[PDB]
């Protein structure tokens, strides 16, 4: 039963309960313990960073409901300021399948929308979350439906001190003396400092219906952010304090137009995105303010020759508007693409795609794809698939028009990517249901955009930075029933990925060459676990990163070694259904075997914590 | 499935008159490193600090001083000034809670006057006691715009240059702790030395063109020390941004990076129209002269994200060692 849509395409779904599971679980945290994927995130309500498939953090995509959301001046986007529950269907699409859908994903794209629900009625839902290190999570629920409207209205609130205690390795506090002499040295335990934070997310969703096949929506995402900056390991002495605060309301607009054989889709949307810096202690030291205004439009089609042709049609337009101050720019972006997808007999199956993409003034060569799959036995679903695509990145906003280092001249990035991959699928009734995954892949990036210092003393990309990135992906999932009450679930990741910086030397002497490039494991491995008998829920969520390498040369230092990173999460589950409501009790452990651990350069982190999560669902007449 | 680490000390035994390098390290990311090296056996020690203690250095490690035989090392991004032996690279005592401290200079063995950035107070410390006795009050002079650098003794006055988002220089005195002189000169002077013919040295950056203090075309100044009035000025055009003034053991010849290393010596009238160094292909960052021979140590940064280089040449030009380093090497210090 595989779509046709899905033809040669290796991408994941996350399930309901993968994103319905916590509710202090940013996409940061779902993206770390539920795939491959390295993030670069030193800890909860924190800048996190993204590197797909060996590439940088602006190789990866981000839609939400079909409009971009990377910013415009970085072209990344941070992971930790998007709720969970905030999302109801996710996709990771890897390398060549963003192809289907965006343009310079050389990485990959990740895809993110809010199904409608199914409520008939009045509804409402309230969780609280209790959580050690004086942490405070709410999330609010309201929602109605009635045959022809779905209103939902959601509220996140999370709020902490996040002052926790943790022991310097990196740091000691000496005992003096009667003539102010050293006695003994000891490794002291202190408390995270100006980490304070607290955040305000509310999302309001109204989507109309017809029953001729005309629906229509309205989602309208509003997010109020002051996040401190925490202080460094080794930062001790002195009255301080340094927030980024971040204004963003994300709305689209929606119409879709069914019919008996083909199908229109109309999409339009608004960003307005609002960044302050402050840095004061005991006076106004630096003040920064980023204001972004942008505009989406999207017209799409869909049309079927036959149960075996599938032609495709579909142009966007992104506007961005840039007033940073404390500097005016702008760019339009279109991007028109076309596929066929051509299904000749029951084994074989082919996808060709092409892509248009002009930014700003300049026009990217034309951006071909194809897709083939076949399926080589059906006794146990043995499915192989190959791909191969030429892809275009721009450069970001930024490295255009930075007033003291903009160079308006450059080339977009070019890479060529083809995977080979296979996959299976055995199940047994009621049993066991095994399947999985496996693929091969190779992606050589030309004209890497890498900022450089510049003889008259300031910045300028200069391209250049040929990067091979290639590796193996494997995906697992299991499941199994011991006995008529007890479940048991598995789900297992594994990626090798290298990423050989193959550019010329810079300089006469430059060890980077051959080396991997910093801040990305050789190795990435996940693996979950659930088990659940009858209303008592156990999970066990474990990821293992390898040794990430913190200079260009990968050399050997004492100071700058970041050990591999095996953490582990379990959470237990107990839901009581009352008269009048439902309650469900859980409480999670996170750093279970209490490491002091370190995910990123002296950067302090937590020990064993614990969170208890009361949720109320009333149950009306 | 777990982790560990931790450190462990070794011994170190200094065996020669030898060179500390002062890494300053990246800015954000707490990798500051120390090293020490070696002119006779030829051999580089690279992370002393952590080595020998156990524990990080900091952040942005600025300069070090060596006094009798004490070595005080200054960490810019950690408010902290270590003080180690020179002999087993062992703590022996630090001075915390400052706010950005760059330079120190010793007036006696009781007062030393401490630099800053981010503030217009110059510190005032007991090195012996490890604590905070007073501060100086610098006129028409703010923390938003705090800036104080490289103080040099003259008979009883110490003469600092505010750096940052400031273009005039300090004369304090050093028994009244009070500045009673000032000279206005270009956007932003770096660094500031002292020559045998008693004539201040210095040189003004452009700096950060489009920055809200100003960009203008950095410059060059000499100083008469006896009167505190500028006495000659040279002009850089408007490309490049100079740094790190030096001098020889004798104070007779002037060493200034302008890409171009250049090597000319005191008292003279005209920039030498040839280089000493002809700035290859890479950015170098850091310059130095050996006061017991004459050799010249250039510190290299090549691309701010991986190990730098010093390279080592006589007072002709001959190469003789090229060694690797922590990140960004930015000062040296001799033992
Ligand atoms: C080159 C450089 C550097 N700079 Co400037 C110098 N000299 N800087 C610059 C040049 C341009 C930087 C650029 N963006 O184009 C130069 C000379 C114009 C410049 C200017 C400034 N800098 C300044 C200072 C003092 C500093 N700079 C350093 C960071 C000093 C650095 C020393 C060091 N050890 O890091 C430095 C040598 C290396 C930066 C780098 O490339 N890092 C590697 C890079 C790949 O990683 P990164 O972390 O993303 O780097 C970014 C930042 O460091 C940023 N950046 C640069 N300067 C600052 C200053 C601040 C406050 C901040 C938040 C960021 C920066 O530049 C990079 C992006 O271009 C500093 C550690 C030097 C020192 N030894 O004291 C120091 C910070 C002091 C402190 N305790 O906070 C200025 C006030 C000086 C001036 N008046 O020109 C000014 C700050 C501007 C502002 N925001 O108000």
């Amino acid at each position: 039963k595989r779509p046709m849509k899905d033809i040669g395409v290796q991408q994941t779904r996350f399930d309901s309960l993968v994103l319905k599971e916590n509710i202090a679980l940013s996409m940061a945290d779902i993206l770390t313990f539920n795939s491959s994927i390295f993030v670069k995130s030193y800890g909860r309500a924190t800048l996190s960073t993204v590197s797909f498939r060996g590439t940088s953090a602006s190789h990866t995509q981000v839609t939400w409901n079909g409009m971009r959301i990377n910013n415009p001046m970085l072209g990344m986007t941070d992971f930790s300021m998007i709720p969970s529950y905030f999302i109801d269907d996710a996709s990771l699409l890897h390398g060549t399948s963003s192809v289907n859908m965006a343009g310079g994903g050389l990485g990959g794209l990740v895809k993110l929308s809010t199904v409608p629900a199914h409520q008939e009625g009045f509804g409402m839902q309230y969780v609280q979350g209790i959580g050690s290190f004086s942490t405070f999570d709410e999330f609010l629920q309201l929602k109605y439906g009635d045959k022809h409207w779905q209103i939902s209205t959601r509220a996140v609130y999370q709020s902490s001190p996040n002052d926790y205690k943790y022991r310097n390795h990196d740091k000691k506090e000496n005992i003096y003396d009667d003539k102010y002499n050293i006695i003994e040295q000891y490794y002291p335990i202190e408390r995270n400092r100006s980490g304070a934070y607290k955040d305000l997310h509310i999302l309001q969703e109204v989507y109309y219906n017809t029953g001729k096949g005309d629906r229509f929506g309205l989602n309208a995402w509003y997010t109020d952010s002051n996040r401190e900056l925490a202080l460094l390991t080794t930062d001790q002495g002195d009255d301080f304090e340094n927030r980024q605060r971040e204004h963003t309301l994300r709305s689209v607009l929606s119409w879709d137009h069914t019919r008996e054989n083909w199908k229109v889709s109309a999409r339009g949307g608004y960003v307005h995105t609002w960044l302050a810096y402050d840095y004061k202690r005991d006076a106004t030291m630096t003040r920064s303010r980023s204001k972004v205004n942008t505009f989406y439009g999207q017209l799409d089609g869909e049309y079927f020759f036959s149960d075996k042709l599938l032609l495709t049609a579909g142009v966007s337009a992104h506007q961005h508007l840039v007033n940073s101050l404390d500097f005016d720019k702008g760019r339009i972006e279109l991007s028109g693409n076309v596929s066929l997808k051509w299904q000749p007999v029951n084994r074989l199956g082919m996808s060709l795609v092409l892509r248009g993409e002009m930014f700003g003034t300049k026009w990217a060569p034309v951006i071909p794809a194809f897709f083939v799959d076949y399926v080589l036995s059906k006794r146990g679903n043995i499915m192989a698939k190959a791909s191969i695509t030429r892809n275009y990145r721009f450069p970001t906003l930024n490295d255009l028009y930075f007033l003291p280092g903009g160079n308006p001249a450059l080339n977009n990035e070019s890479g060529f990517t083809y995977e080979t991959g296979l996959s299976f699928s055995v199940d047994k009734d009621n049993v066991y249901t095994l399947s999985g995954s496996a693929s091969w892949f190779d992606q050589h990036i030309n004209d890497w955009i890498i900022w450089l210092p510049t003889s008259k003393g300031f910045y300028s990309p200069v391209n250049l930075k040929k990067v091979h990135a290639y590796g193996v992906e494997v995906q697992a999932d299991y499941a199994v029933a011991i006995d008529k009450a007890w479940k048991l679930g598995l789900n297992g990741t594994f990626a090798w990925t290298p990423s050989i910086n193959e550019g010329e030397p810079t300089s006469k002497a430059d060890q980077s060459v051959g080396k991997q490039l910093p801040y990305i494991p050789e190795y990435s491995a996940t693996l979950s676990g659930r088990l659940t008998y009858r209303s008592w829920g156990l999970l066990y969520k474990w990821c293992y990163y390898s040794e990430r390498y913190t200079m260009t040369s990968n050399a050997v230092s004492y100071t700058g070694h970041l050990p591999p990173y095996l953490m582990s999460n379990v959470t237990l589950e107990k839901g009581f259904s009352l008269r009048w409501a439902d309650l469900s009790l859980k409480g999670t452990v996170n750093n279970l075997f209490d490491e002091e651990y370190l995910s990123v350069l002296s950067r302090p982190m937590p020990g064993i914590n614990f969170e208890f999560f009361i949720g109320i669902t009333p149950k009306w007449g | 499935c777990m982790k560990w680490d931790y450190g462990k000390m070794e011994p170190f035994r200094a065996t020669g008159d030898g060179l500390f390098i002062m890494n300053e390290g990246n800015f954000q990311y707490g990798n500051a490193t120390l090293s020490y090296y070696d002119p006779e056996t030829k051999k580089v020690e690279n992370e002393i600090f952590y080595r020998a203690n156990a524990m990080k250095l900091g952040d942005v490690a600025q300069s070090m001083i060596v006094r009798d035989t004490i070595g005080w090392v200054v960490v810019n991004n950690s408010h902290v000034i270590f003080a180690i032996s020179t002999n087993t690279f062992k703590e022996v005592g630090r001075i915390t809670g400052l706010t950005s401290p760059r330079y120190i200079h010793f007036i006696s063995d009781e007062k030393a006057y401490i630099t800053q950035i981010w503030d217009y107070r110059i510190f005032i410390v007991n090195p012996k006691t490890y604590q905070i006795t007073g501060y100086i009050e610098c006129p028409d002079m703010t923390m938003e715009t705090g800036s104080t650098e490289q103080m040099v003794q003259y008979g009883k006055y110490v003469y600092v240059n505010c750096w940052s988002y400031q273009n005039r220089i300090l004369k304090i005195d050093t028994t009244t702790d009070k500045v009673v002189d000032q000279l206005t000169v270009g956007i932003q002077p770096t660094s500031l030395v002292m020559d045998k013919n008693f004539k201040m040295w210095t040189i003004t950056d452009g700096g950060y063109k489009g920055s809200p203090y100003g960009y203008e075309e950095p410059s060059l100044y000499r100083i008469d020390a006896e009167t505190f009035k500028i006495e000659k000025q040279f002009k850089f055009q408007l490309g490049d941004a100079p740094s790190e003034v030096q001098l020889n053991g004798a104070g007779d010849e002037l060493y200034w990076i302008n890409k171009d290393i250049w090597r000319m010596s005191v008292d003279e009238e005209r920039v030498p129209v040839r280089p000493f160094l002809k700035y290859r292909d890479t950015k170098y960052y850091g310059l130095t002269v050996s006061p017991k021979n004459g050799d010249v140590y250039v510190a290299d940064a090549i691309d701010y994200q991986q190990q730098g280089m010093i390279y080592r040449y006589t007072e002709d030009g001959e190469l003789v060692d090229e060694f690797y380093v922590g990140i960004i090497p930015g000062a040296f210090c001799w033992k």
